[PDB]
């Protein structure tokens, strides 16, 4: 009987899986986001500090 | 990290109240920070009283950052406290010396720079005679007597320095 | 010369922490050596115990003898494979002496080797491999396989050993060995019962492996603690050595100095 | 900002053997990319003017590049990816919902025999029949040994 | 200080006896821990360069390693556990860490908190 | 042993094919028959050419049958012939010393002709008037870059 009722709770647990295949995806999202926002701050500081420099 | 200090200020506490004879403390080229954790200690454990006229040792300081002329004479300056208290009060003085290899070495930069050619090893011409001078004053006599406990320092763990 | 006598005092550095090592080794040996002592002992005491009550003697009157000597494959023991060489050398002399032929068969590489130049015609068979593993029944029973399996007939025969008796003391000891005619013509072995020449064959092979294999147990525990005694007795000795070594480096490092400090002030003071 | 906590054991719990490493890489993958998120603020600063409209003497190019920044939108990527994996959530609810109710009538059915098992007839007034109707195992194999005793004499 | 202390006893007992090394599995099973802990340990005082950690990192990362929660991790990993654990610690547990650094102590509050991650982290540690 | 000339000759060749550089090899106190025996391989192996301009190196011999003051400035000269490409030619150049051992041995002989420093000083790399103004030439400009390897 037990072991059965193990089993149900176990299973009833298996949501898990997928919110974490979510909690990537939203994540590497903002990741390639950001660092997209950082690279074009980056290049457009690099370029106006090369001017500023010469 | 053997009580070293402990025993020292035990036997300075000792000897005054067994022999009623007070103790000097030359420190012969000490680390000053090494000298005030001594003055400290001596405060706290009543061996030295700030407030009263019931001190017992008198502490005479020769740092390791002095010429080698005062490095070399602060031993003689303790030793003329405690002669002083063995004849004049007829005593039995204890005289600590840390250290005396620091002594030693003081003679040897005194002598290096005087110019004297330096004997075998490296110490000074003089060496023997040196320690010679100061420590036959360390005696008893018809008066009084003076016990020294020097702290030795062996160079490179040889006794044959 | 200073470089060189702290050559010589790293070598004598080395070889003194190797010999505390192996005394560890040694001691840690000893244990599990002297456990399995007390079990075997029993065991091997056991086995003699019949012999012991029938009083059996041995024929004063036969030629043909085995002796065997047990002994290890590893050194530095000290004075066991000398003692059981010394012992097999005694007797091998006596029973020759009475023209009694003497076979010779060695437990351990050692002894084989020691014996085996002077005594080479009186030899039949050897072992190795002993020494490095704690001894077992095993190897006891290849050994009297091999012993039985040799086309010689020893009418007596003794086996030669070191008896463990503290971890400081062994005393070299021989147990004999009777054969099937021996046992069988004893009168005492009248009173000993469903008794023929089968059954005394049979336990008189079974016998045989017991008691190499007691005797095997014994001077295992016994190398083990004279090797841990040598061990250190080498030790100390390094250690002595060592501080020889040490005064005359510090002798040899004043002198260095003074020299050095001479060449400087000559060459200064010539201006 | 959207994130779901979760277990890690949990999780460990719920993966079939086949595919662990993966699972793993991925629970790896979600701990370096938390790490990647902290390691970098959400917005950049962005680059003021005056600094650059008083120091770049270039005409026009602070200020055309600051409007073309002005004018500059990045691509806000889109997922496309989470659509599927709840679709593939959904089946696994399904799944896992039909497999928790056939296994709750299974539960019942052990329920109700260990109750029957549980209402007995105290032993001294029960036959030889009803003991065997009570545990089918005691019955004996009328058709391996047809003749008495019915049973292997060496365990009889 | 707490955890130092039985760092530099055990290393000490630990050097007192390595030259017994690469003959160790015939000796005393205790001399034998305590080498293996004292290897362990060792391992624990490797470091990266222009990475100095934080005090209470250091004596988070000491007492996992103290505490004989590596005696059954074999050396060539203990670096990475190093490496991941103080992650974890830093990822997870920045309250504590707060709370030992404002204190300068293990409290046995802050003990038994070290006692459960430590023992997750190994738990959940490859 | 091991062929060591070949290895350098090759580092030479390499350096001036790949690079624009050119390499200066110096011989600081060194013997003869080495020294013309590298200079032999050299030449027969191509990176010197009798015949040509197109060699890959320039030599500076200092012999030890040579006082000291010369074994102890021959270093300073193949130094100073590598500086003209560094920073004349922004190249980056492969100066070879053959023992630095030589150059501060010849040097304590220089210094205890004078009889002013006593012979157990030795030299100190870190010494201006000392082997330290030389090791020191040897950098990474930012014109050009001077790399030195001693045998
Ligand atoms: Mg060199």
């Amino acid at each position: 009987i037990d072991t059965e009722k193990s089993q149900q709770a176990l299973v009833q647990k298996r949501h898990y899986l997928f919110d974490v295949q979510r909690n990537n995806i939203a994540m590497a999202l903002e990741v390639t986001y950001r660092e997209r926002l950082y690279r074009v701050y980056k290049e457009v500081k690099n370029r106006l500090d090369y001017h500023i420099s010469v | 990290g053997v009580g070293k200090t402990v025993l020292i200020m035990e036997l300075i506490n000792n000897v005054a109240k067994a022999h009623g004879g007070y103790s000097v403390f030359a420190g012969v080229g000490e680390r000053t920070r090494e000298g005030n954790d001594l003055y400290h200690e001596m405060i706290e454990s009543g061996v030295i009283n700030l407030k009263d006229a019931t001190s017992k040792v008198a502490l005479v300081y020769g740092q390791m950052n002095e010429p080698p002329g005062a490095r070399a004479r602060v031993a003689l300056t303790g030793l003329t406290v405690a002669e002083y208290f063995r004849d004049q009060e007829g005593q039995d003085v204890l005289l600590f010396i840390d250290n005396i290899f620091r002594f030693t070495q003081a003679g040897s930069e005194v002598s290096a720079l005087l110019g004297r050619i330096p004997s075998a090893v490296g110490y000074q011409p003089t060496l023997a005679t040196d320690m010679g001078t100061m420590q036959e004053r360390i005696t008893t006599t018809k008066k009084g007597s003076i016990t020294s406990v020097q702290a030795i320092y062996v160079p490179a763990d040889d006794l044959t320095d | 010369t200073l470089k060189d006598i702290t050559r010589r005092l790293k070598s004598i550095k080395n070889i003194q922490k190797i010999t505390k090592s192996m005394k560890m080794v040694a001691a840690a040996k000893y244990a599990r050596a002297e456990r399995e002592l007390k079990p075997a002992r029993i065991y091997g005491l056991g086995s003699l115990a019949l012999y012991e009550k029938a009083d059996i003697k041995g024929p004063e009157d036969k030629k043909k003898h085995l002796l065997i000597g047990v002994s290890s494959d590893r050194g530095l023991c000290g004075a066991i494979h000398s003692s059981i060489a010394k012992q097999m050398k005694s007797e091998v002399a006596t029973l020759t002496a009475a023209g009694k032929e003497v076979m010779l068969v060695g437990i351990g590489d050692k002894i084989r080797g020691i014996l085996y130049r002077t005594h080479s015609d009186q030899f039949l068979v050897a072992f190795k491999e002993v020494g490095r593993k704690p001894p077992t029944f095993g190897d006891a029973s290849v050994i009297a396989l091999e012993l039985l399996n040799s086309g010689y007939e020893f009418d007596e025969g003794s086996i030669i050993f070191n008896k463990f008796r503290s971890v400081i003391s062994y005393k070299t000891e021989e147990k004999p060995i009777f054969s099937l005619n021996t046992v069988a013509s004893a009168d005492s072995m009248s009173i000993y019962d469903d008794i023929d020449a089968d059954v005394l064959q049979n336990y008189q092979e079974y016998n045989l492996a017991n008691i190499i294999y007691y005797s095997l147990k014994e001077s295992t525990t016994s190398e083990q603690s004279a090797r841990m005694t040598a061990m250190d007795n080498a030790s100390k000795n390094a250690s002595e050595m060592i501080d020889k070594l040490t005064l005359t480096f510090n002798r040899t490092r004043q002198a260095v100095i003074t020299k050095e400090l001479i060449e400087i002030i000559s060459g200064a003071a010539a201006l | 900002l959207a994130l779901k906590t979760i277990d890690w054991v949990a999780f460990a719990e719920i993966i079939p053997q086949n595919q662990k490493a993966i699972a793993s890489s991925l629970k790896s993958w979600n701990e370096t990319l938390t790490s990647r998120l902290a390691a970098l603020p959400e917005n950049p600063p962005a680059i003021d003017w005056a600094y650059y409209k008083a120091n770049v003497a270039k005409a026009g190019l602070v200020d055309d590049f600051e409007k073309k920044f002005n004018a500059l939108k990045v691509p806000v990527p889109e997922d496309k990816y989470t659509a599927q994996v709840d679709a593939e959530e959904k089946e696994d609810v399904k799944s896992c919902a039909e497999w928790v109710s056939l296994s709750k009538a299974r539960i019942v059915e052990y329920e109700k025999e260990m109750e029957k098992m549980k209402n007995l007839i105290p032993f001294d007034q029960m036959t030889i029949e009803d003991l065997n109707e009570a545990f089918p195992e005691t019955k004996l194999d009328k058709k391996k040994y047809p003749y008495w005793p019915h049973q292997p004499i060496e365990n009889l | 200080k707490q955890v130092a202390g039985t760092m530099k006893l055990e290393l000490a007992q630990y050097r007192e006896v390595a030259a017994f090394a690469q003959f160790g599995s015939d000796l005393d099973a205790a001399t034998q821990q305590l080498l293996s802990r004292g290897v362990r340990l060792t391992e624990l005082l490797k470091q990266g360069q222009y990475s100095p950690m934080a005090i209470e990192e250091q004596v988070a990362v000491i007492y996992a390693g103290v505490r004989g929660y590596l005696d059954k991790l074999e050396p060539s990993k203990i670096t990475k556990f190093e490496n991941a654990f103080l992650s974890h610690v830093v990822s997870q547990h920045q309250a504590l860490l707060g709370t030992i650094r404002a204190d300068g102590k293990i409290s046995e509050q802050s003990d038994a908190k070290l006692k459960e991650i430590v023992t997750n982290f190994l738990a959940g540690f490859e």
